[PDB]
RNA sequence: AUCGAGAGGA
DNA sequence: ACGATCCTCTCGAT
């Protein structure tokens, strides 16, 4: 029986033959039997990743440290967009398991398995095709771990390759023609400023000491 | 006077060239919705909160606003409001980390909502010193 | 620049009409085959009609914007060679300074209307500090 | 910074007035001229940081 | 600037890419995060069950980090953890995925 | 360009698709007021607010049919309300207002806000382009339609000559509104009522000994006598469900500017001819491709036309929060503010008309003019 | 003495412009910090840093000035120490620091365990990854099994 | 001789309490400036 | 290649296929701020 | 202090 | 998909 010739729309996977859609579901099962031997073929590790993996059961959850808080306030509270959307999240899954368990009726379910797959989607990326997102609190637009980890100003290329830092200084320049070559004249308060640990030394104390 | 710097007569400058007054000015207002809780101008110190300012205070009288021949530098506070919540938080503006100057007009009045009103000016000269553009 | 000023926009309309009181044979009654000399009209980018001897209409036009009975804003561009006359009155097009010159002269040549004469009327106006750009303009 | 020229280590020389100053002919190598040009400083805080400055 | 550990040190040597089986997530964690709210229960201020904490470092500056102690300057997170319902794909994987079916096939999947 | 906001545009914007299921009529201005919470309404002059962060606005009133207060709106100050429009020099200093400020700005939180000239291109133009070489089609006449007094429908009609030089019967087609596909333009033409063979071609070839550009033609005529007659020109445009649509297209989004009424059918026909004419002059060499640097083939839209582009949009919400208290009334509940207020954020930013963002009109069109020296 | 030249010499109207020295020169020397990053903050404003840009690291890799480049890129700005499972290469590490005691439950591993040392923005990220079904796993030997 | 606030407009002595909140003695305009300072500046004329 | 042009995926198909990194490149060292193997970094030091 | 928008210095 | 570096500053918002 069949292959369909597969479609994307939206974050389903939709098929011809020769439409039953490829409800999230389905493709968990496959992986989770295909052979060891299929894996590795094509890309994976038995132990460190496989495709059932690929597709979401559980969900981590980022500590704090990750995302935090305060304002303008004090009483009056703070936030992230990750704790904002680490809850539209928490938010319509328990909308589903009210339904199930409480409630249930038939085609009215997969209304609301696509907001979950949906902000699941959006907590991790949001400049793909058709609607971005914004609002229920802030306006716009919105965050996602994927831009803050995204080229230049964004982690790696901002905050890991090239950190702002300590100890350094800046002002405007001119030349001085009684100076040597090798030499830049650093003003005073900056020197008063800028500072170089330097350890205590028979060698040097009596200079040393004179300063401190 | 090299690759486009020039020489100055500091003569000159002294007798006056190319001199230049400096006003910047700061701004405050009192709460937002509350139906009990009012930032208040005052000239704070502790009160449970304790959480002011490096620096100094001494330089506001009551209402919290400095007065004008009076010379502010440094981390000087300005002007002083406090917002409680639960208490006496300090929340008040102090000038420029790096500015110094003498604060000239200041001005008290309120907004459409019958709000506190503050903007303080600070005055400065500014003499042609030995990085400035021109 | 200095000198540059712009459209704030007009009406169309006392105009449309003022054209189809003077030639500008409407568009739908057109025949292309029976009257290829002619050059059509176009205000503010329609169509509403053609026109033969658009010559004897410009010099009206002119005279009518620039006595003053039709804004001194709107633009009137009379393309010989491609049988053109545009009009227009949108809003937003810059435009300028300029003086005139129609060779409007009797003892001599092409010249500039103004003249000392208006010039100084219009000092006149410096030291008494009625002659104004406008009057110019009219 | 684009050269390994646009960074190097200099000689200190505490001075009034708050230019950094340098000498015209270390001038290229940065690509300064003086009508406004504005230069960072670092300060190394090992003493073999000290010593790759120096030697390298 | 933080202090003894008993711990040695080492260096990185090895990094392994990899992903996730919800085999460790729920191994991993000390989270269960039952509720969508960040700390009030009736006005109650501190944390919850819910989101931000059970097991997980702090606001107030204060230590309760799990016997952790030492806190946001030190705390180096730790780990929440979400069972969701009925599965979702995953975003950045959906085009590897849809080429993984155009290449395994259906009900047995060989 | 604010003065003949107010003065005339204001006032066609508030009669309009203003009328209900009610009728608005002069609007009514205040040279600016403020009413400061538990109080009079002071009379509001320029400097006073640059103080107090208020804003140098004044009263927006309506006279609505079977007197009345919708909003405020920013002034410019020096214009035709701004006290100092009329304004002695000792009548300044007094105001303490300098005598040297031009003004030409608004005043909104006690920040002097600058309306950024926008540079755009025009519309109801004719325009010709050749396209590259990978592409089948050659050359387009194309017109950014667009009426002049009543909304913003914006509707691009097309006109591309399929076929690059030689490559095989060079075939003209246009594009039209809500649809499916091009158009050989005899099919148009036949649906706009000129039908025969010819009594087309001089819609379009405006002298007959110009057979080179007539031959330019002899292939179109050739992909329609399929199609001989009004009804199915109309036809072909997808019976009697989908005829109508057509009869509608040819009348509401085709050609807009010219009409949208009912018989102007001949009216654009000759119009698409002259269009496919300068196509054709284009194609042919005898006249180059149009230069879309032409300063004189674009405007720039001032303040006017923006708070003009901001108030419309607003003055239809007010207008439709009403069609609301209202429907819900069954058996005076306008929000004033919306306008008074959307009018504030975009006077305020940057975002040139409203909330949304998108209006990545984003021109931060309103700045805070500048003042670090006169001539600046 | 004269002057060997003859000179221009003459009134000529000149600008003073905005942008004083004065106005400009911040420096500093370790002061706060982000609240995330843990890296110092922009704007002279505030006693920022200066940013040592991905091009300025190019230079100092051009000069061969490696322990520089850490402590640059360390020790001033982000640095931080984090515990790793000597085994689930990870960052599920438990510093019941005092008590001795280390556990990295599920794993169980109470003897295989790592203080490492990486720029605070380091552990982000992974955590980051982490948080985003990814695992950067982190290993001591330069050692891959065989 | 002992001050507090001065209207903007008109240039009169006012002084006033926290809770009268602003304006003036006729000449309503809430603006109101501080007053100067009596530890009389010290300048150096140079 | 993620100190670079496509970051986020790099890092996920890196994520899924279970790329080992060898960390013998200057910009990952930078990452982990450790010593690069550079002209101070490319020998050991010993007694 | 996070965020978006324009203005300016090389 | 990218797109000079660094740089100080002002306005406004859930
Ligand atoms: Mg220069
Ligand atoms: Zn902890
Ligand atoms: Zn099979
Ligand atoms: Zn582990
Ligand atoms: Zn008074």
């Amino acid at each position: 029986n069949t292959q369909p010739t597969i479609r994307k729309d939206g974050l389903k996977l939709v098929g011809s033959w020769k439409l039953r859609v490829l409800s999230t579901e389905e493709i968990l099962n496959i992986f989770k039997h295909i052979s060891v031997k299929d894996f590795t073929s094509l890309g994976f590790n038995e132990v460190f990743s496989r495709p059932e993996w690929m597709i979401l059961t559980c969900l981590p959850v980022p500590p704090p440290p990750v995302r935090p808080s305060i304002s303008f306030n004090e009483s009056q509270r703070g936030e992230d967009d990750l704790t904002f959307k680490l809850a539209d999240i928490l938010k319509a899954n328990i909308s589903l398991e009210t339904l199930e368990h409480n409630g249930a009726p038939h085609h009215a379910i997969e209304e609301a398995e696509s907001l979950l797959q949906f902000h699941v989607a959006t907590y991790m990326d949001n400049d793909i095709a058709g609607q971005p997102q914004a609002l229920q609190k802030s306006g716009r637009p919105v965050k996602s771990i994927r831009a803050r980890l995204k080229g230049k100003e964004g982690r790696i290329r901002g905050n890991l390759m090239g950190k702002r830092v300590d100890f350094s200084a800046r002002t405007v320049i001119s030349g001085d023609p009684n100076l040597e070559l090798d030499q830049v004249g650093v003003p005073k308060s900056i020197a008063k400023t800028l500072t170089y640990p330097e350890v205590v030394t028979p060698y040097n104390i009596d200079r040393l000491t004179q300063l401190v | 006077n090299q690759e486009d710097s020039m020489i100055m007569n500091q003569s000159s400058i002294d007798r006056g060239l190319f001199r230049s007054l400096f006003f910047r000015s700061y701004m405050d207002q009192e709460k937002k919705y509350g139906m009990s809780i009012t930032e208040t101008f005052e000239k704070p110190q502790r009160t449970n909160t304790l959480r002011m300012k490096h620096g100094t205070y001494d330089k506001l009288d009551d209402d919290g606003l400095i007065a004008p021949g009076v010379r502010v530098s440094g981390e000087d506070v300005i002007i002083g409001k406090t917002t409680p919540i639960s208490s006496k938080r300090d929340a008040s503006t102090p000038l420029r980390s790096t500015e110094n100057g003498i604060v000239d007009q200041v001005l008290v009045t309120t907004n459409q909502d019958g709000l506190k009103f503050v903007k303080v000016r600070v005055r400065t000269t500014k003499i042609p010193q030995i990085g400035d553009k021109f | 620049s200095l000198m540059s000023c712009i459209s704030v926009g007009t009406d169309p309309m006392p105009i449309i009409t003022f054209l189809s009181e003077w030639g500008m044979e409407p568009l739908e009654d057109y025949v292309p085959h029976q009257s290829p000399d002619a050059t059509r009209v176009f205000v503010n980018g329609v169509w509403h009609g053609v026109h033969r001897n658009p010559a004897r209409l410009m010099e009206t036009l002119r005279t009518l914007r620039r006595k003053g009975d039709i804004n001194p804003e709107v633009s009137m561009i009379r393309d010989i060679r491609e049988k053109e006359l545009k009009i227009f009155t949108d809003a937003g097009r810059v435009y300028r300074p300029l003086f005139i010159v129609e060779d409007d002269e009797s003892l001599g040549h092409k010249e500039l209307k103004v003249r000392k004469g208006h010039i100084a009327k219009l000092m006149a106006t410096e030291y008494q500090d009625e002659y104004t750009w406008s009057s110019l303009l009219n | 910074s684009l050269h390994k020229m646009s960074m190097m280590a200099h000689r200190v020389k505490v001075i009034p007035y708050s230019t950094f100053r340098l000498n015209l002919s270390v001038t290229s190598p940065y690509n300064a001229d003086f009508d406004g040009d504005e230069m960072n400083l670092h300060v190394p805080q090992s003493e073999e940081t000290r010593a790759e400055l120096s030697q390298l | 600037g933080q202090q003894y550990s008993s711990a040695p040190l080492r260096t990185v040597k090895e990094v392994q890419f990899g992903l996730f089986s919800p085999e460790e997530v729920r191994a991993i964690s000390v989270a269960k995060i039952r509720f969508p709210e960040t700390m009030d229960e009736t006005q109650t201020r501190a944390k919850i069950g819910g989101l931000n904490d059970p097991r997980l470092g702090s606001i107030d500056r204060n230590l309760k980090c799990q016997t952790c102690q030492e806190g946001m300057n030190e705390c180096p997170g730790h780990f929440g953890h979400i069972d969701l319902a009925k599965p979702v794909f995953h975003v950045g994987f959906i085009a590897k995925i849809k080429k993984v079916c155009e290449c395994v096939c259906m009900h047995c999947g060989k | 360009s604010f003065n003949q906001f107010v003065d005339y545009t204001l006032q066609d914007i508030i009669c309009e698709d203003s009328t209900l299921i009610i009728s608005f009529g002069k609007i009514y201005v205040t040279k600016p007021m403020v009413n400061e919470s538990d109080g009079v309404t002071h009379a509001l002059y320029p400097q006073e607010a640059r103080l107090r962060n208020l804003t140098y606005s004044s009263g927006l009133f309506v006279d609505v049919k079977k007197k009345v207060f919708i909003g405020r709106l920013p002034i410019m100050l020096r214009s035709k309300n701004c006290y100092l429009s009329e304004a002695t020099e000792s009548d300044l200093y007094k105001l303490k207002e300098c005598p040297f400020d031009m003004g030409g700005y608004f005043i909104i939180n006690g920040s002097e806000k600058v309306l950024i000239a926008q540079e755009r291109s025009a519309g109801n133009i004719v325009q010709v382009f050749k396209k590259a070489a990978p592409s089948p089609i050659s050359h387009v006449a194309e017109i950014r339609s667009a009426l002049e007094k009543g909304s913003r429908f914006i509707s691009t009609l097309q006109v591309k000559l399929y076929g690059r030089e030689g490559s095989s019967a060079r075939t003209i087609k246009a594009t039209l509104p809500y649809i499916k596909q091009d158009i050989p333009i005899v099919i148009i033409f036949r649906a706009l009522g000129i039908i025969p063979d010819g009594e087309i071609l001089e819609h379009i070839c405006y002298d007959v000994n110009d057979w080179q550009m007539l031959e330019m033609l002899k292939p179109c005529v050739e992909d329609g006598f399929v199609i001989q007659d009004r009804e199915t020109a109309l036809d072909f445009i997808g019976k009697e469900k989908r005829i109508q649509y057509a009869k509608d297209i040819l009348q509401k989004e085709f050609l807009p500017h010219i009409t949208q009424l009912e018989g102007f059918e001949s009216r654009k026909a000759f119009f698409l001819g002259y269009m496919i004419n300068r196509l054709l002059l284009c194609a042919l060499d005898r006249k180059d491709q149009d230069d879309r640097d032409h300063f004189g083939k674009k405007r720039l839209d001032l303040a006017g036309p923006l708070l003009a582009q901001l108030f419309k949009t607003l003055f239809k919400k007010l207008t439709k929060d009403i069609f609301r208290y209202m429907q819900r009334t069954v058996e005076l509940a306008i929000n004033a503010k919306t306008i008074t207020s959307g009018l504030k954020y975009a006077l305020a930013t940057g975002n040139w008309g409203e909330q949304k963002k998108a209006m990545s009109s984003r021109a931060g069109v309103s700045q805070v003019l500048n003042r670090y020296t006169y001539s600046s | 003495k004269k002057l060997m030249a003859q000179i221009f010499f003459g009134p000529t109207y000149y600008q003073r412009l905005r942008h004083m020295v004065d106005d400009k020169i911040h420096a500093r020397a370790r002061g706060p910090m982000q609240v995330l990053t843990r890296q110092p903050v922009e704007g002279r404003s505030r006693d920022g840093g200066l940013r040592f840009g991905e091009m300025e690291r190019d230079c100092m890799i051009a000069h061969g000035a490696a322990s520089f480049l850490k402590e640059r890129l360390m020790e001033a700005s982000d640095a931080f120490r984090v515990h790793i499972c000597g085994i689930c290469g990870l960052m599920t590490v438990i510093a019941k620091l005092n008590h001795n005691q280390f556990e990295c439950k599920g794993c169980d591993n109470k003897i295989d365990i790592y203080q490492i040392h990486i720029p605070y923005a380091a552990k982000l990220l992974f955590q980051e990854l982490m948080a985003m079904n990814i695992t950067p796993r982190l290993y001591t030997d330069r050692s891959r099994d065989f | 001789a002992t001050l507090k606030y001065i209207c903007a407009e008109c240039s009169s002595k006012l002084s006033l309490s926290r809770t009268d909140a602003v304006r003036c003695k006729d000449c309503g305009h809430r603006i109101l400036l501080k007053a100067r300072t009596k530890r009389l500046v010290q300048f150096e004329a140079r | 290649r993620c100190s670079f042009e496509e970051t986020v995926e790099i890092l996920f198909e890196a994520g899924a296929s279970a790329e080992l990194d060898d960390c013998r490149g200057v910009s990952e060292n930078v990452i982990l701020g450790q010593m690069a193997p550079i002209g101070t970094g490319a020998f050991d030091v010993m007694i």
